[PDB]
RNA sequence: GAGUGAGAAUGCAGGCAUGAGUAGCGAUUAGGCAAGUGAGAACCUUGCCCGCCGAAAGACCAAGGGUUCCUGGGCCAGGCCAGUCCGCCCAGGGUGAGUCGGGACCUAAGGCGAGGCCGACAGGCGUAGUCGAUGGACAACGGGUUGAUAUUCCCGUACC
């Protein structure tokens, strides 16, 4: 086994399948690839993921003191989560109803020797 | 119109993959000192100072 | 039993900038009972604090309704009353300023 | 282009015609105002 | 110019008309602004187009400019500064380059100027 | 001894799917640029043009709602998007009349009704009266004010 550390951010606005878009560009690369594809995927979702991901590295860099440059991103996932219900007034004074959607996102990092 | 029967998992799923997005190159210039990244399209804007990253 | 003094009326004064553009124009703000009138506010600030004074105006503040999770809650009326005192111009030092 | 709808309040014909005391001036209005009660409603009238 | 073959930039020919002349005076006014890449794309022609008629300074290039952009103060810059400035240059007026993606709505962002190099 | 065995009754209540990241994002007016705050700016703030209403899409009142008014703080929840912004939410402040609107004044349509009449009963009528404005009698202007209030506060002059 190697050493590893997580981070994930709970209960973020965005949709499961939309973030999980931007989240099938980033398995499996380097953080520092990973760093340049958040910054430069013109997505919603790419700045909470990019969030996770550097608050992530942050945390491998600091409470196990390892070396950023040979960090890798090993599994990267996003779950749905609880839902906000709402109601909207449609045609002919009937009524439906409208789901906000809400979105776990979790990254763990793997120290890969070259 | 309107379904009347429930699409399958490997349907919906086979159909939703194909939409996804591509990684792009980076490039590096050569600009005040410092190595930076830009797409292709800003290399010259680059050299010359013309654009703004933060 | 009980007997009639005008000084049991007078629920406190009120500090506020507009309180402050007030008390620079020998005017002063005074929180009263709702049950009260001119008259008696009058006769009441005139006997305690020995100042003759020309007339009272009051006003009513409905209360607002402050949201909480218990349920809708009201806080309680209040009237406030603008007193003018006569170009003799005492100050009250009990405001304390 | 008529969208005039149903429902024009108006607080005074709502206390002088559903008011406590229309409901007391007559005896089916007393009964109406004691079953209310009995059952706990907290705004006895409108 | 070559008209923009689509339907229209702004959804109007009044619209893009009174868009366009206010481009062309806000940024011959200031010398550098960030806008809409495509914009930028169909501002190239008038700029350029006013570029021309202030390489010949006359009375009736005053009222054509005039006529074009209203506002004296930026024809007078224009016919001041601008225009004896590009005397020896043959074409080639505006400089775009396009920047960071707009947060707003993803749309592309293109800063166009002049070129200062001469 | 049983409220004792569900898979269905266009069953009931709760939860979650596909149709799907598809349609729509609420008009006949339309914006763009600069500087500023901000971690983020087409959407907020300030400046210049352009556009639209202008018997209104402006300014006041009544009915109606009740703090949505102003200031300060913050933007998970709400605004069909982000939002530093908001009629979001938290705290504080704000409504000053002898003369403006009602009561101490009076009545219309109509309501209540002592006695009284009629009605097995519950009740229904209406006299004296008393209620009931959408009516009538009866007393103002100019200017100024701060960050929000002005025919109310102050100055000046009057009224009944
Ligand atoms: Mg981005
Ligand atoms: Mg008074
Ligand atoms: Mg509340
Ligand atoms: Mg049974
Ligand atoms: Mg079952
Ligand atoms: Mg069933
Ligand atoms: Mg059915
Ligand atoms: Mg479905
Ligand atoms: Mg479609
Ligand atoms: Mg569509
Ligand atoms: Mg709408
Ligand atoms: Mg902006
Ligand atoms: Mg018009
Ligand atoms: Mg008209
Ligand atoms: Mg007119
Ligand atoms: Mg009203
Ligand atoms: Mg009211
Ligand atoms: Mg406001
Ligand atoms: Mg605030
Ligand atoms: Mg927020
Ligand atoms: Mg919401
Ligand atoms: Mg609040
Ligand atoms: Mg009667
Ligand atoms: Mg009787
Ligand atoms: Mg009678
Ligand atoms: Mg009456
Ligand atoms: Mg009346
Ligand atoms: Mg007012
Ligand atoms: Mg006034």
């Amino acid at each position: 086994e190697f050493p590893s550390a997580t981070a994930k951010a709970r209960y973020v606005r965005v949709s499961a399948t939309k973030a999980r878009r931007v989240i099938d560009l980033v398995r499996g690369k380097s953080v520092e690839e990973a760093l340049d594809i958040l910054r430069w995927a013109p997505q919603a979702a790419s700045e909470p993921v990019a969030k996770v991901i550097a608050s992530a590295a942050a945390n491998a860099q600091n409470n196990e003191g390892l070396d950023p440059s040979t960090l890798v991103v090993a599994t990267v996932y996003a779950d749905e989560g609880p839902t906000a219900k709402r109601i909207r007034p449609r045609a002919q004074g009937r009524a439906f109803r409208i789901r906000k959607r809400t979105s776990h996102i979790t990254v763990i990092v793997e120290s890969r020797p070259p | 119109a309107v379904p009347k029967r429930r699409m399958s998992r490997a349907n919906t799923r086979s159909r939703r993959a194909q939409w996804k997005a591509e990684a792009p190159g980076l490039v590096t210039v050569s600009v005040a000192g410092q190595q930076r990244k830009v797409p292709r399209r800003l290399l010259k804007a680059a050299r010359l100072g013309l654009v703004d990253l933060d | 039993a009980t007997i009639t003094d005008p000084r049991d009326i007078i629920l406190a004064p009120v500090i506020s900038e507009k309180s402050y553009g007030l008390i620079e124009d020998n005017v002063y703000t005074f929180v009263v009972h709702p049950d009260s009138n001119k008259t008696q506010i009058k006769i009441a600030i005139e006997k305690i604090f020995d100042v003759k004074v020309d007339s009272v105006n009051t006003a009513n503040r409905q209360g607002k309704r402050k949201r909480t999770r218990t349920g809708f809650g009201k806080r309680k009326s209040t009237k406030r009353a603008i007193v003018k005192l006569a170009a003799g111009s005492k100050p009250i030092d009990l405001f304390g300023a | 282009a008529k969208g005039k709808r149903t429902f024009q309040p108006n607080n005074r014909r709502r206390a002088r015609v559903h008011g406590f005391r229309l409901r007391m001036r007559t005896r089916a209005g007393r009964a109406i105002v004691a079953n209310r009660r009995s059952k706990g409603r907290r705004a006895l009238t409108a | 110019p070559k008209p923009t073959k689509g339907p229209r930039l702004g959804g109007s020919s009044s619209h893009q008309s009174a868009l366009l002349a206010n481009l062309a005076t806000s940024l011959f006014e200031h010398g550098r602004i960030k806008t809409t890449e495509p914009k930028a794309r169909a501002l190239r022609p008038y700029a350029e187009k006013l570029i021309t008629h202030a390489k010949k300074g006359a009375l009736h290039n005053r009222r054509e400019v005039m006529k074009k952009i209203r506002d004296k103060d930026v024809v007078h810059t224009l016919f001041a500064e601008i225009g004896p400035f590009y005397a020896d240059r043959n074409g080639g007026y505006t400089r775009i380059i396009k920047v960071e993606n707009r947060k707003g709505d993803n749309a592309p962002m293109a800063v166009i100027e002049l070129v200062r190099e001469k």
